């Protein structure tokens, strides 16, 4: 499956 | 005193990439030109706004002042202004912002720039991939994929770019080797992320523009547009849908 | 046994300004040319459009008879007719009105012209300000404050013609001195109006045409459009929102 | 291995004026082209179309197949292809269907052609009346009727072609002598139908394309027409509403 | 009246 | 305030 991911783990 | 002149379709190409994911962004108007980011209340993707000072027919800052737009109303009265209609932006007052073109001059107040969100800091990506393209031939990838489903593939390799999406009855794939790109680093990358997104930043753009893609794998995607005929750089940050295992 | 020709775009600009406060309006074959006039059942707006005989390409009477002529119909059917396709109206009988165009022969039975409303006594209106520009302009005008109110001040005096609209949080003018309009009296009026109506009326003209505005305080307003290039003259006067105290 | 180029134009005027009345259809690769019949659920009208292999810019079968193409996702996908991107359909295998336009390989499942319900015998039809006119001045006598009625009677004699609506308040004829159809053997036919399925017909095609129709008295109507050009013939027969004493 | 026919009559 | 009027004060 898939999950969108936030951009707060990557900022 | 805020004085600038830009083109209609350069304040309707911004103000439409911005309050695409915001309804209310602090506008930074800096001596090299104009600047705004702001992510989406989500927080799922990021846009980052560049206007040098030589695409507006005019740029007149006396300080760098930033100022907080209420983007909605701004967007709502820009569908008026004409495409060819020149728009002379004002800010000679700290409460609200002049809007002239034609015979109208709308006057909407402004918001505390600190009374916004503050935007996020313009990350660090360091992506494998990096794809240029036509911003057309992108946005009619993206098209096809949203009949096939909610979410697609950006893979990257040698053998050139692809965009993939597949339902349970039928799939579509865009395929580009390198020598059909405009420019292509050919680094391996693969990322999935939402057709939503996605076909929200094509409204921005259209055919004739170019776009850079700075793919990685399980990583965000940098979709860089040289919009207005390279007059305004809208790029849109969105993060990817990791393959949950 | 009316005979006339007259051009699709022709009656589609009459019958769209008519039946855009009425249903079934009057309307009366004279000598001079063809007219009719009508309020709309709520008594706000009136219509007076008129069509000399020289707009015709073909005007045939053979004595000037009214005919109560279902509006509603009338423009259903109009929406066939082309903009280059010739329409001849026809009514060598009592019950019927006949539309030819091309290959078709549409046969609309007539209404009792006594049966219908009687039409308003043309008023005597004596407003200070005469205002002449451009429908588009104009229109341009209406359709901006739209968005910021329901409703516009025409303001009149000897630094131009304005028309205002305020929001809780915007505003917005448009401002065209004597020296921006074809013609100007330059006298002092005010009243407030319906953006709604303003807005139904810009829809029967379009950008190139003319309009000749006459305003008064606390009075309607008339607006006079030379339609289909000069040779359709409509006009719609407006009651005023007086400004209750 | 079938391998086949058309242009869009040409898949998107056979899939719309299929999937019209079904959602899946047994498609006929053979010698002489491409070929493909089927009726609505309905069971009122019936859609027989027909490709000669000379419109395709290349068509390869290595054995006259049939295939069972869901009309529904060809239809859907369709509305990507674009009028001048050629389009390339290929079926070297037996459970896909591979559309290639511009940078897009989309692949869709086929059906089993004999899991579809079987197609109708194609009737063995003799009508009176056979006229030939243009299709958009026959769309245009469609259109017009429907403002009027849910069905129109065609009326067929020496004295030319007839097509006629009629409402409580209102009646349209549309008609055309000998002297101004392209075709006519001016027999004596009289039928009425549903404007629903006629306006349905209609819109897979446009003006400036021929229409041969063959009329009888309370029989079906055959609405043939030259798409795409004359590369492509789209056959429409509709069942008549009988007039029930 | 009118009574929409179906094409199974003719075929 | 504003109040809508009629055109019947005026004809």
């Amino acid at each position: 499956k898939s999950t969108q991911a936030t951009l707060e783990r990557w900022f | 005193m805020i004085d600038v002149i830009m083109t209609g379709e350069l304040l309707k190409t911004v103000t439409r990439a911005i309050v695409a994911l915001v309804s209310e962004a602090r506008i930074h108007f800096l001596e090299k030109g104009l600047h705004s980011r702001a992510v989406d209340p989500a927080n799922v993707a990021m846009v980052i706004v560049d206007i040098p000072k030589d695409s507006f027919e005019v740029y007149n800052i006396d300080e760098e002042k930033t100022i907080g737009v209420d983007m909605d109303r701004i967007f709502d009265i820009s569908k008026s202004i004409s495409t060819k209609d020149l728009v002379e932006l004002i800010v000679e007052d700290e409460s609200t912002l002049k809007v002239k073109f034609g015979s109208v001059e709308y006057k909407v107040a402004l918001i505390d720039p600190s009374a916004i969100r503050k935007e996020p800091r313009i990350p660090e990506l360091e992506l494998p991939a990096k794809i240029v393209m036509d911003a057309g031939e992108f946005k009619k990838a993206i098209a096809a994929a949203d009949k096939i489903s909610d979410q697609v593939i950006f893979r990257s390799d040698k053998e050139g770019f692809r965009i993939e999406a597949k339902g349970d009855v039928d799939s579509i794939v865009f395929h580009m080797t390198e020598t059909e790109l405009i420019e292509f680093n050919g680094g391996e990358a693969r990322s999935m992320f939402s057709v939503d997104y996605l076909k929200e930043f094509c409204k921005v753009a259209g055919s004739g523009d170019l776009l850079t893609i700075h793919l990685g794998t399980n990583y965000p995607v940098r979709l860089v547009f040289e919009l207005v005929g390279g007059r305004a750089k809208v790029e849109y940050i969105l993060a990817p849908r990791i393959e949950s295992e």
